[PDB]
């Protein structure tokens, strides 16, 4: 359990991390991710549409930069249920 | 580490150019003549550069070095204008 | 070798480079240590070098002034090289506008001051590239220079640093 | 930053240019493939140091092809990006999500999530520009950047910066 | 990603361009301006001079059995094996439909197109709620 909680803590708060940071792009054709850096250097020679090395299609940017709020939520909401886990934890160490 | 060389001078392998890297200097003037660097001796018609890298040696011109190893690593130094073309 | 992670945070509080070492070796055998150059003194030699490779093809046909320099160099470099350089005009652009000290005396002055108190190189490297006159406001800014040195010492020294360079 | 190193680089150089003169020719190619290199390892690469007693010393001709290659040991001036460094930086083109900032070689840009919330940012702008009392992006544009990370890559280099930091950002 | 590569001599550009392959040295050359575009091409008909797989669908049959360098302590263990795999797939009522029709068109002497096309007949189908079992003969005959 205990070594549960932890990977659910540091997985959650890790992800919470990366979803902080805004998305990146998706290129429908291709099907595959890509992130904001990578687009840096995709953009076009005209600065208008974020250039695909592959497709020659333009990069749209995903939706999960909201979602950092989303992870939060479960984050807190996820403590809050495990709070009666984490004080009876707590017990546990005071105990033997 | 120490230089990995030795000086011209207490040279002891033999002083013979021998077979092979008579046919590696001969290889190679070929490929100077074949991408036109420029000739040193003469010309006297002739077209192929076997027999330009031949006059060439045989009148004791050709502006190359050869180098040497040893088992060790470290290496000698020798220019074609000192050794003797004997075979 | 087994990937050689060494993970580094690079930063100014001796948070050194994967590459950058205090300590190599050199091709002759003797100790190589660890070479930084402040932004002013780096324009100033790099114009020995400008001006001799200028005068050494002037022989090979043969056989401070920076409104000058800024145009000079351009020339010379379009000159042997493309003009692809604006990039390298840029630079030194960077390396003359902010430079602290826009003479050589003065730099030179600082050097041989710093040859006496033998501070720490990459330190007075990152002070000499910086410009700034007072040590509280730069501690406030880099917290290197917050933690290494004390405050007093630390303006004792750039006092006597500021007073030379040519104020902006 | 700006940096002296001793740096050792090999070159090659076409069999038909076996000349006398080709110490100078050498010398002439140097100069080229240094002057506007940018590399991973020490960034990018602004000129050479100590023209004159530069060693070369012996070539190697390939085995299989006239071609002769030289190394050559120099000294050299070279900028190396780094993290978390406040330089007085330039910007010369801006977008809607942030403004680039030209600094030296690289181009250090600010994602729209790394400016901070309290800058009075204007949308119409030309260009678009993020001012509050007196950092204008202008034809000097010097913005105090911050760069916390140069992003090395596959050869186009480019550098994440932040203002988010009290001076940081104004002038 | 569109999958795609295109032959178009850099030169000519007539159109889709009238090109030509000498397999006898394995190249091809725009036959207007004589170039080359690309080299050593695979062959085509030495992989047929090498050497019912749409009748046994995508998953592949393989019948396992002895050899002269191995055991018959186990060989036995793999004849009492090779059934444990065949409850995975429907394959095994496939080939038991195959073999059968096989009895049958054998029986009848019919030759290997009948066979096939039976194969075929049945694999073109070979579940609907419109079959719904029917004696498991009526369907194959
Ligand atoms: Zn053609």
């Amino acid at each position: 359990i205990k070594w549960k909680v932890h990977q659910v803590v540091q997985r959650l708060k890790d992800d919470l991390d990366k979803n902080s940071e805004p998305n990146g792009y998706m290129c429908p054709i291709c099907l595959t991710k890509y992130t904001q850096l990578e687009a840096v250097q995709l953009l076009n020679f005209d600065r208008t549409e974020f250039l695909c090395s592959l497709c020659d299609e333009p990069l749209v940017e995903d939706d999960s930069g909201k979602k950092n709020k989303e992870k939060q939520d479960k984050l807190n909401r996820l403590m809050d249920q495990i709070q009666p886990i984490i004080d009876s934890l707590k017990k546990i160490d005071d105990s033997r | 580490l120490k230089e990995k060389a030795i000086p011209k001078d207490q040279r002891a392998t033999t002083p013979y150019m021998t077979k092979y890297e008579r046919a590696r200097i001969l290889g190679t003037r070929a490929l100077q003549i074949s991408m036109n660097a420029p000739v040193f001796v003469d010309l006297e018609g002739e077209t192929d550069p076997l027999r330009i890298a031949m006059k060439e040696l045989a009148e004791k011109k050709i502006p190359l070095v050869i180098r040497r190893y040893l088992p060790d690593g470290s290496f000698e130094d020798w220019s074609v204008e000192e050794l003797i073309v004997d075979l | 070798r087994l990937k050689k992670v060494e993970e580094e945070e690079n930063a100014a509080t001796l948070q050194l480079g994967q590459e950058f070492q205090l300590k190599q070796i050199n091709h002759q055998g003797e100790e190589e240590e660890l070479i930084a150059l402040n932004l002013s003194e780096a324009r100033l030699v790099i114009k020995e070098a400008l001006v001799e490779r200028r005068r050494a093809f002037k022989r090979s046909q043969k056989k401070e002034t920076r409104e000058k320099e800024l145009e000079s160099i351009d020339v010379l470099l379009e000159q042997t090289t493309g003009g692809n350089n604006k990039d390298l005009k840029n630079t030194m652009q960077y390396l003359t506008n902010f430079s602290r000290f826009r003479d050589q005396e003065t730099v030179g002055a600082v050097i041989q001051l710093l040859k006496s108190t033998g501070l720490h190189p990459f330190e007075v490297a990152q002070l000499g590239s910086l410009a700034c006159d007072t040590a509280d406001e730069a501690k406030t800014l880099i917290p290197s220079l917050n933690n290494k040195i004390s405050d007093d010492e630390l303006e004792r020294i750039l006092k006597e640093l500021s007073n030379l360079e040519t104020l902006y | 930053m700006f940096f002296i190193k001793d740096l050792s680089l090999n070159i090659t150089l076409h069999p038909s240019f076996f000349g006398p003169r080709m110490k100078q020719y050498l010398k002439t190619k140097l100069l080229e493939e240094v002057e506007g290199s940018c590399t991973g390892k020490f960034g990018y690469i602004l000129c050479v140091l100590d023209y004159d007693n530069i060693d070369i010393q012996r070539g190697r001709i390939l085995p299989t092809d006239g071609s002769a290659e030289f190394n050559v040991k120099y000294r050299a001036v070279v900028f190396k990006p780094f993290k978390g460094e406040v330089v007085d930086g330039t910007v010369v083109s801006c977008s809607q999500h942030g403004f680039e900032v030209q600094v030296g070689p690289m181009k250090v840009f600010v994602t729209k999530h790394l400016m901070p919330q309290d800058l009075t940012f204007n949308a119409g702008s030309n260009p678009p520009s993020y001012q509050s009392s007196e950092d204008v992006i202008t034809i000097k544009s010097r913005i105090r950047v911050k760069i916390e990370g140069c992003i090395s890559q596959v050869s186009s280099i480019h550098a994440i910066g932040s203002i988010k930091e009290d001076y940081l950002g104004a002038i | 990603p569109n999958l795609n590569i295109v032959l178009t001599c850099p030169e000519c550009k007539v159109y889709p361009p009238k090109i030509v392959e000498r397999f006898s040295e394995g190249d091809v050359v725009c036959a207007l301006c004589g170039l080359v575009l690309s080299d050593k091409l695979v062959d085509t008909r030495s992989e047929w001079r090498t050497f019912n797989p749409l009748l046994d669908g995508n998953n592949l049959s393989t019948r396992i059995g002895k050899g002269e360098t191995t055991d018959m302590r186990f060989t036995k263990e793999l004849n009492k094996a090779q059934g444990k795999n065949v409850m995975d797939k429907k394959d095994n009522e496939v080939q038991a439909a195959f073999a059968k029709i096989t009895m049958l068109c054998d029986a009848a002497e019919l030759p290997k197109i009948v066979k096939d096309c039976a194969k075929e007949a049945y694999k073109l189908c070979h579940d609907e709620k419109t079959l719904k079992g029917k004696s498991m003969e009526s369907i194959m005959a």
